[PDB]
């Protein structure tokens, strides 16, 4: 029954946290974030509205998908690479 | 007896006397097909229904044993409009009845005309059917013939001129025959059951409609569908089909001459080229050469020099993507290949057989490798062959074949390898946020200079009609570096298999202006773009 | 002839099903009359995937049965006004028609035919242009244009039954004590309201349906329509009418009403349509008109 | 200066206009007979002195400018009847070579005529419209025979419509034209 | 052109295991996992012409 | 449904829910929620398409319950394959152990649907499916100090895609 859909104001500061992850990876020397990763977090936000059967996506649900895919990314990379991620996305990992 | 003559006779009228406006339109029809040998006539449904109910209701309870008699009419028409001889003419048909899915089809629908659709996925060779047929009688010797017609027979034996119990054989000598073709059709793939595979059926076809489509393509059927002997009580079905339903201009070469005599042509192609990424602009530029290539030559004692370009990439994903969507023909890999032949070809097993990788098929076009670096180890040292001579040969387990590899390449990773290649380039990057911003809102977009296919179709017009020669004066500037730079690097390499890869590129970039002839102009780009290191 | 929608095009169970009478008679916007419409075809003695087949070649036995049939069944589903008199003209060998479907034909291809001033100008351009699309189909030699208008018909009325179904189901219908209200707000496209016609056309669909539903109070209505680019409502007012089978004729009064509180309202309004029954308005000024014309005793 | 599908033949348009110079038998629904017309390429006395329902003579080209409105009403030529193409076509059959004698103009004036005084006529036009036909696809196997003797000097043909001319012309001239090209040079 | 009755509820049922030759040309009922199915055919109802489907 | 839904902190419940007899790993129990729910597919035949399938990977040293939430979820899926993703159209697919399969895979992961030829015939199958994996990382123990890719026995594009 439920397909949700984005509300077009909160995308600005997706864009934003967008440019920012990719530009922290790259000053850290971490293999980059990619327009996949932009693509699950949609897609994870859509999922989330549709658990509580919500026709739209909302700024918990785009907060909640960031920190699920980031947190997977920082999952994925070497210890020190890990501590420089950490210690940088704590804005987006622990708050938003 | 009788109704077999008025039945002709009605269909036959029909012919003679439908106009729609001022035209008999199946009188100048079946008049037009005869001028170019094409015996047959397309008529529609509606039309029928048009002229008179009672006709088609006739054919519509009874179209096994109709359909001859209005195919024997059209020849009784055919003959007037044309003779102060003739086979015998195929009705074909065309309906806008509802059609059927492949899936509902049923006993309720035994000897019925069936409208329906599908994807055709496989089709047989020719084969021969009789239709009049001689007969010698094997104990008096006197002999008689048959007419065959395919709708639904076997040989008589009510011997003639006792004359015993199976007296009769053919002469194949004196009779005629028509083509067959089976062909099976499978259900739509956007209509299956989820979790169900695709269900299918059979069909055949004869004379004109024979040899009309290929595998792969959809298509929209009108036929009989009927049953044939191949449990208890119990045959198979199949569909017999009346109907089946599925270089350049002078005002387009006059844009690519206008292109060709634009005095910024060089940068317009290269900005074409990814616009989306940023910078590297000498590896634009060499994509261009890639493209273009040189010209091959073939020489009296029977010598043979090579036309391709080759260029290593050291992001870089997206440009082997649009270099696959620019070129005529292109073929996309990753290193470890689709199968055990890799990137070249191998040997498998049981009798032992050959097959060939992503170079052997990508043949006449491009190929590009996205990661270079996981080439297998019988690759490793079969792309030498692959790219010196354009070949690869084989002698293994009784196998011994030569195999061509005619392409450019284009790959990229992260070493001896690279001697291979014309151009090698390390791949650069930078960081604008509104670089990623864009990006970003486009894909939220989503999911919420010239054009590709004009620069193919051009790529293709200037590799049809130009293949240009070095000037002299080329020939002493390139001799004067070629010796220059050995020189320098002497007091301190270069060789003539980079001399040769110089020439191409030269060759290439003379491509783009459609200039017959190659000049210092090309030259000195030719020898600027070579800066690789 | 027999008030089905364009009986000798599409197919039997589609005349039923998409004309304007029997939705009023069978309450064709939910299961509940869905099912009685497959109950009649099943007693008439018309097996249902037949009735479903295109009109002209459907069984010519089942054709001519036809007349009889419908004088056997209709008088269970009280539905016996279905039959009627009408004129049907052919010519040579290409099929009959009947006037009240070539109607419909024309009626189509004037709808559908192919800063705020210069957009309502090439809209109002746009529109003119229609005229000469639907004059050149008049001609017996230009029969090719007149089934595009044909194909265009069956379009319209399926737009306009998948919205009508969203109205009542939703109940979007506002009973105030002297008229009825209705406002469209969203649509799967609203663009096609935005043609007269077309509007006159839903609500068309929706004055049967109310003068069926109820034996009481038959009012007058009130549809708008909103627009994305101008920020307008276009307003409509439309009277009620009698049932078919059963005596001055009614009198459209919304005119002067909507005259009088334009002449008053500080509101920013249009009137210069030949139909007067219809207007437009700005976004935030409908609510104050909507007020005004309700504290009117002219309704 | 002149269009090049102009340079050697006449388009159907000009055919149509030659034939449209003929003369042609009317019944007027008016009297003339005591303004006066004064035509310059034309006799000028007919038109000034018709009466009411009394048969004369007059151009086509006027004669179908009458019968756009009530005025006037055409005579079918006597040819043009189902008793006299009854008997072409079964001269056409008998003599298998020999065209039948149909007058210069029959193609063209019978599609004027069926197109402008549908209503005049005597016999039931959905049969003339058969029979025409008939008679052009006889004549057409007829041609299709005579190709075969294009040669380096000459051709007889008989009774052939100018309509039927005009559609062979360029390509008869053409090829006749090449083998006298080839026959020539051999003796030169 | 014709009807079948379908029965439901049947109050007895056995596995594979339990029929033996009494049950001939008596109804039972039966439970299990369909291991294997064929196409659809069409079969000669009668021995003018009509069938009916078979699997 | 709705009078539930209507209530703060349904999602938690609703993860809280998941796999009840298996402690801890809300992690874990959030992914395969999310996976059971899915997006919503699009396309715009201007040249891009995107899924509404949501795939997820799980590396699990030895006896950390892995298994277990697979057989979870196969009982509570509507429609799933467990290990053939013609039988997983439109449904759940689950791996729990690891060349020709990898292959199938890359080729299931790149397209959404699957094309073969054999013997001159063509033909065209669904896959629309939510992959759910497990694996053992690269023998008896996950190491911390290196990246994922040391880890395991993919490729680069697994895990990206
Ligand atoms: N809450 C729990 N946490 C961890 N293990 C549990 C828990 N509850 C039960 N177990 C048991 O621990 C194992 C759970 O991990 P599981 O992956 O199913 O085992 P396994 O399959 O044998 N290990 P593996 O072969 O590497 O997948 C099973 O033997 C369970 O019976
Ligand atoms: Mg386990
Ligand atoms: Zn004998």
């Amino acid at each position: 029954k439920i397909y949700p859909k984005l509300h077009q104001m909160d995308m600005d500061k997706v864009s934003r946290v967008y440019a920012d992850l990719r530009r922290e990876s790259i000053s850290t020397g971490s293999f980059p974030i990619t327009v996949r990763h932009l693509e699950s977090i949609l897609r994870i936000a859509e999922s989330f509205a549709k658990m509580r059967l919500s026709e739209f996506v909302s700024s918990y649900d785009l907060d909640r998908a960031i920190k699920v895919v980031v947190d997977s990314f920082v999952d994925a990379q070497k210890v020190s690479v890990r501590r420089q991620l950490r210690r940088s996305f704590a804005i987006y990992t622990l708050g938003h | 007896d009788d109704d077999n003559t008025e039945i002709i006779k009605s269909f036959k009228n029909f012919i003679l006397e439908f106009r729609l406006d001022s035209q008999f339109i199946y009188r100048d029809q079946l008049r037009n097909n005869i001028l170019v040998k094409n015996y047959s006539l397309t008529v529609n449904m509606e039309h029928l229904i048009g002229y008179n109910e009672d006709i088609y209701k006739k054919l519509s309870d009874e179209p096994s044993d109709i359909i001859p008699l209005f195919e024997t009419a059209i020849t009784q028409v055919a003959k007037r409009i044309s003779i102060l001889s003739l086979p015998t003419f195929q009705l074909i048909l065309n309906s806008n009845a509802n059609q059927i899915p492949l899936r509902d089809l049923d006993s309720e629908h035994v000897s019925k005309i069936v409208r329906l659709s599908g994807i055709i996925i496989s089709t047989s060779v020719l084969s021969s059917r009789a239709t009049y047929l001689s007969i010698m009688c094997r104990n008096c010797r006197h002999t008689t013939s048959i007419t065959i017609n395919n709708f639904n027979v076997s040989l008589p034996r009510s011997c003639l001129s006792n004359c015993g119990p199976d007296p009769y054989i053919i002469i194949h000598e004196s009779s005629k025959f028509i083509d067959q073709q089976f062909l099976k059709l499978q259900e739509i793939p956007e209509l299956v059951p989820v979790g169900e595979m695709p269900r299918n059926l059979t069909m055949t076809c004869d004379r004109y409609l024979t040899n009309k489509v290929i595998p792969g393509t959809r298509v929209t059927i009108v036929g009989i569908y009927s049953i044939y002997n191949s449990g208890v009580a119990i045959r198979t079905p199949y569909i017999k089909i009346l109907g089946i339903q599925s270089m350049f201009t002078e005002e387009e070469e006059e844009e690519f001459l206008q292109l060709s005599r634009n005095p910024k042509l060089y940068e317009i192609l290269t900005n074409s080229i990814a616009p989306s990424i940023f910078g590297n602009e000498d590896i634009k530029k060499a994509i261009v050469c890639l493209l273009m290539g040189g010209s091959k030559k073939i020489l009296p004692d029977g010598m043979r020099l090579r036309g391709d370009i080759n260029v290593l990439l050291l992001a870089k994903s997206q440009l082997l993507k649009f270099v696959e969507k620019v070129s005529p023909i292109a073929v996309y890999t990753s290193g470890k290949g689709s199968s055990a032949a890799g990137l070249t070809a191998s040997v498998q097993r049981r009798e032992f057989y050959l097959e060939g990788g992503a170079m052997v098929l990508a043949d006449g076009g491009v190929v590009c490798i996205d990661e270079f670096d996981k080439m297998r180890d019988e690759d490793r040292v079969a792309i030498h062959e692959a790219m010196e001579q354009q070949t690869i040969s084989i002698a293994k387990a009784g196998i011994t074949t030569v195999l061509n590899s005619r392409t450019s390449v284009l790959a990229a990773a992260n070493t001896t390898i690279l001697s291979r290649f014309d151009m090698i380039f390390i791949v650069k990057d930078d960081h604008n946020e509104e670089r990623d911003i864009s990006i970003a809102n486009h894909v939220i977009n989503i999911h919420t200079e010239i054009s590709i296919e004009k620069m193919k179709r051009y790529i293709t017009y200037c590799r049809l009609k130009c293949a240009p020669r070095l000037s002299p004066q080329a020939a002493e500037k390139l001799s004067s570096n070629f010796v220059t730079i050995r020189k320098q690097l002497l007091i301190n390499p270069i060789t003539i298999r980079q001399l040769e890869a110089i020439i191409r590129i030269t060759e290439s970039l003379a491509k783009l202006e459609l200039s017959p002839i190659a000049q210092e102009r090309h030259v000195d780009e030719a020898i600027r773009l070579f800066q690789a290191s | 002839d027999y008030y089905l929608f364009l009986l000798r095009h599409s197919s039997l169970y589609d005349s039923f099903y998409y004309s304007n009478y029997v939705n009023a008679k069978l309450s064709l916007w939910n299961e509940n009359g869905k099912k009685r419409l497959h109950k009649m075809f099943a007693r008439m003695g018309i097996p249902l995937s037949t009735a479903q087949e295109t009109w002209l070649y459907m069984d010519h036995s089942i054709k001519r049965e036809l007349g009889i049939i419908f004088d056997k069944n209709l008088d269970r589903y009280g539905l016996q006004d279905i039959i009627r008199d009408g004129f049907v003209r052919t010519l040579g060998y290409r099929g009959s028609i009947s006037a009240s479907e070539f109607v419909e034909a024309l009626t189509a291809l004037l709808e559908v035919g192919n800063n705020s001033a210069q957009k309502l100008t090439n809209l109002r351009k746009r529109w003119v242009s229609n005229f000469w699309l639907s004059w050149d189909a008049l001609d017996d030699r230009k029969v090719e244009l007149l089934n595009r208008g044909i194909q265009l018909a069956q379009d319209l009325q399926r737009a306009i039954f998948n919205t009508g179904v969203a109205i009542l189901e939703k109940k979007l219908i506002k009973h105030l004590r002297i008229y009825r209200l209705c406002v469209l707000q969203d649509g799967p496209d609203l663009d096609l309201y935005r043609n007269p016609l077309t509007l006159l056309r839903l609500g068309n669909w929706l004055i049967e349906c109310c003068a069926e539903s109820e034996d009481k109070q038959l009012l007058p209505m009130v549809l708008a329509s909103i627009d994305e680019n101008t920020d307008t409502y276009l307003v409509a007012g439309l009277t009620p009418r009698y049932p078919r089978g059963l005596k001055k004729p009614i009198l459209n009064n919304f005119s002067m009403a909507f005259q009088q509180i334009t002449a008053e309202t500080d509101a920013k309004v249009r009137i210069d349509n030949f139909e007067s029954s219809i207007i437009e308005i700005r976004r935030e000024d409908l609510s104050p008109f909507l007020e005004k014309l309700t504290l009117s005793g002219l309704l | 200066s002149l269009p090049a599908h102009l340079q050697q033949t006449f388009s159907p348009e000009e055919i149509q206009f030659i034939v449209e110079n003929e003369p042609i038998k009317i019944f007027p629904r008016i009297t003339t007979r005591q303004t006066r017309w004064q035509l310059i390429t034309t006799d000028d006395k007919a038109l000034n002195n018709m009466v009411a329902m009394r048969s004369t003579e007059v151009v086509l080209w006027i004669a179908l400018l009458l019968k756009q409105q009530s005025k006037c009403s055409i005579v079918a030529p006597q040819w043009l009847t189902t008793k006299e193409l009854d008997r072409k076509i079964q001269y056409e059959k008998t003599h298998p070579d020999r065209f039948s004698e149909l007058p210069w103009n029959w193609l063209v004036l019978a599609r004027i005529l069926f197109n402008k005084a549908k209503d005049d006529f005597h016999d039931p036009i959905h049969e003339l419209r058969g029979k025409i036909q008939d008679l052009r696809e006889i004549r057409q196997i007829k041609v299709l025979k005579g190709l075969k003797y294009l040669n380096e000097s000459h051709l007889q043909l008989d009774n052939l419509s100018l309509l039927e001319i005009n559609e062979l012309r360029p390509f008869i001239t053409e090829i006749m034209d090449k083998l006298r090209e080839i026959h020539t040079a051999s003796l030169t | 052109s014709e009807i079948h009755v379908r029965i439901s509820d049947f109050p007895t049922i056995y596995s594979l295991r339990e029929l033996r030759e009494s049950n001939l040309s008596s109804l039972v009922r039966v439970t299990g996992v369909v291991t294997r199915r064929t196409g659809v055919f069409p079969q000669l109802k009668y021995v003018k012409t009509v069938y009916r489907n078979y699997q | 449904f709705r009078k539930i839904s209507r209530d703060r902190g349904i999602i938690d419940k609703i993860i809280s829910s998941m796999a009840p007899s298996i402690y801890g790993h809300r992690d874990i129990k959030t992914a395969v929620a999310c996976s059971l729910f899915g997006g919503v597919p699009k396309n715009v035949n201007g040249k891009h398409s995107i899924r509404g399938d949501i795939n997820v990977l799980l590396l699990g040293d030895p006896g950390t319950a892995k298994s277990q939430i697979l057989k979870y979820v196969e009982k509570t899926a509507h429609r799933a394959v467990f290990a053939a993703l013609v039988l997983a159209d439109k449904g759940v697919c689950l791996i729990d152990e690891f060349d020709q399969d990898r292959t199938s895979i890359h080729e299931a992961m790149e397209q959404q649907s699957i094309s073969i030829s054999k013997a001159g015939i063509v033909t065209t199958l669904q896959a629309r499916c939510s992959i759910i994996a497990a694996a053992n990382p690269n023998g008896g123990r996950y190491n911390s100090t290196l990246p994922l890719a040391q880890n395991v026995s993919l490729t680069e594009p697994i895990l990206s895609r």
